[PDB]
DNA sequence: ATCAGAATCCCGGTGCCGAGGCCGCTCAATTGGTCGTAGACAGCTCTAGCACCGCTTAAACGCACGTACGCGCTGTCCCCCG
DNA sequence: GGGGGACAGCGCGTACGTGCGTTTAAGCGGTGCTAGAGCTGTCTACGACCAATTGAGCGGCCTCGGCACCGGGATTCTGAT
């Protein structure tokens, strides 16, 4: 039995040494479609434009991430807490 | 030099008929005004270029008030042309 | 469809950021950052589409939307 | 000889916005109703800042505004906060705000 | 004696009031000249220039403060530490 | 001449902040932080100085220079 | 319908630092955003730098003004000697 | 006939970059030597970053450069890094970093 | 509480000095005719997005379980506040 | 100079990492349709321009009464008791 935390920093290395979208698509596609519905109906979508979205969110929170564990650091801890987001978004002006 | 100064006294009169203005304050409002200006038209403009136009109608600026302003401000700031282009063309 | 976006999905993300350890409420908080951030570039990828007065939302419209928040994605034409 | 201005019943310079569009290098050309539009939504926006400023100026005991007065009516409503978030007024100060946890 | 925390709280009170510079003028002016001096020698400087910067770095020390203050707070401190200054500037981007 | 900026005038800032209490080290740390924000205004505003091929930095060199990097200044002419 | 891009040329400048180095077509496209972004960038503050100065024609002063107000450190010193090389070469 | 970019010993179009500021109408006007300085930059910077993504396509044994090698190029260079700070490169992940109260 | 005493509100005065009321006038906005060309719009077309279907299979899931990290509690010592 | 906040040590114990085979549905490839993006043609209706103008906008000048800051009195802060 690995001890808490060998298997998680062996998933850091290898999500941190590799590029692929780490949200499921189709799932993500439906998410898309149904936050655009409310701006207007009967929208379509270029597979592109779905694939575009996918990469610039998961981005930003990749980057979301690597600030709250900095806050997490900072309090001390080694677990990132919801007051660890905030303080994160409060600072970037979000 | 030219200045909004007169346009901004006019309007406080019309908002504010006994608040007057500081000189410092008149030149935060000849900031401001220059600076939304500019965001604005920068926005029509790409917008324009996107769309492979040549010529910034009404329209652009609409759509680039719907993206600058932010939420009951561009619904009232649009109310507001919308009527001064219906007065004019009448 | 926001639940869509899975638990092992959120702890993916976070791995990449160089997360080890994770709180059980960081999901519901990711979950609600997300849909902010979504519907922001997407209300604004939309008014370009409505611009354009077509009714298919293109790649160039996310990318405008991204550039004008100070998001700029390089890849699907910039 | 009726303004355009006037046709469309603001304070704001139809003429001068239009020339600043034509001169300002945004396009090639520029619609009869562009400058009629911006203007308007330009002296909204004015109306709306003078009028909370002018509100916070009757509340500090005063008659004149200043820019506190007009920091105080941008940085205390949300929508003008978030238009001008990257922007500072000169000699404007900052809200009143101390954290509950400093608190005696 | 007034006890720590009195007289820290009343300063805080009457300078979140006030719209004045904190810097004197006259030292601030001279760091400006120096700091020029290593782009372009004999600089002349308009009045308005100096006070154009010293608004724009006031403005930028108290921003930065208030997120200071807020990281401290964030670590169960009352006292701004220079890693607290140096986290809100990496989060900032900065 | 950046030890005119003195330890009081650094407090000033930081009450204005709403900061209640200072550790020592910061008035070293807070003089670094502004010599670099300084450095890089300025070094921007010379640049608009000499393009005009003028021997004196006006206030507009500097409001270009703040909006170029980001933090617009009103009052001194844009 | 005949989309123009600056692929050809990113492939000209890889031959000659890398003769044997290819390209994916996803590399490529991030090469064509990058010079479409910088060609923006700093034709967008050489505009605004004729506008300040209140002239009316974009010359290589104001490319160069601009080359040192965005790009940082080295980079500037030498883009400004390659732009400096081409004109003389140029003229 | 001799080419502006072979007069100028650019690969990149001094022809096109001339329309293309001509027709963003960035000005009125456009200089000779506008187009053959901005092209020599946008070469020198594609050559710059090239060079770089090469290097890390070699380190990693391939012969193609993918957007991996790209980024890889980018963030590891300080300035190269300010310059594209808020850039995102499609399929370019992340460095590999971790804060070291989280290793064994 | 309990009073001592600074800190801060608040009131009448003041003069003075920037804001606003007011004059002279000029140049940039206006009015009106002519040109042209951009784009508003009708039809075509065929591209791409969409809905639907089979199958699979890799991924999400609940919970049982260990454990170690998050935080409450106590004690110190000396750094900043005044 | 003093005193109260930062730091250290620790109990502890409960919040969450790991497995495991379970319960879910992503996704990949195929089948047709057709909303609609985009191209082609036109006609043309709105803008650029040219020439006279005139009436607001702006430079200049004054007077004033709003407000910075002076002296007094008050009340509610806060610390010693």
């Amino acid at each position: 039995r690995y001890r808490p935390g060998t298997v998680a920093l062996r998933e850091i290395r290898r999500y941190q040494k590799s590029t692929e979208l780490l949200i499921r698509k189709l799932p993500f596609q439906r998410l898309v479609r149904e936050i655009a519905q409310d701006f207007k109906t009967d929208l379509r979508f270029q597979s592109s434009a779905v694939m575009a979205l996918q990469e610039a969110c998961e981005a930003y929170l990749v980057g979301l991430f690597e600030d709250t564990n900095l806050c997490a650091i900072h309090a001390k801890r080694v677990t990132i807490m919801p007051k660890d987001i905030q303080l994160a978004r409060r600072i970037r002006g979000e | 030099k030219e200045s909004y100064s007169i346009y901004v006294y006019k309007v406080l009169k019309q908002v504010h008929p006994d608040t007057g203005i500081s000189s410092k304050a008149m030149g935060i409002m000849n900031s401001f005004v220059n600076d939304i200006f500019e965001r604005i038209a920068g926005e029509a403009s790409r917008l324009a270029h996107y769309n492979k136009r040549s010529t910034i109608t009404s329209r652009e600026i609409q759509t680039a008030v719907r993206l600058l302003l932010p939420g009951e401000l561009a619904k009232h700031a649009v109310s507001e042309g919308t009527k001064a282009v219906t007065k004019y063309t009448s | 469809n926001i639940q869509g976006i899975t638990k092992p999905a959120i702890r993916r993300l976070a791995r990449r950021g160089g997360v080890k350890r994770i709180s059980g409420l960081i999901y519901e908080e990711t979950r609600g950052v997300l849909k902010v951030f979504l519907e922001n570039v997407i209300r604004d990828a939309v008014t370009y589409t409505e611009h354009a007065k077509r009714k298919t939302v293109t790649a160039m419209d996310v990318v405008y939307a991204l550039k004008r928040q100070g998001r700029t994605l390089y890849g699907f034409g910039g | 000889a009726k303004t355009r201005s006037s046709r469309a019943g603001l304070q704001f310079p139809v003429g001068r916005v239009h020339r600043l569009l034509r001169k300002g290098n945004y396009s090639e050309r520029v619609g009869a109703g562009a400058p009629v539009y911006l203007a308007a939504v330009l002296e909204y926006l004015t109306a709306e800042i003078l009028e909370l400023a002018g509100n916070a100026a009757r509340d500090n005991k005063k008659t004149r505004i200043i820019p506190r007065h007009l920091q105080l009516a941008i940085r205390n409503d949300e929508e003008l906060n978030k238009l001008l978030g990257r922007v500072t007024i000169a000699q404007g100060g900052v809200l009143p705000n101390i954290q509950a946890v400093l608190l005696p």
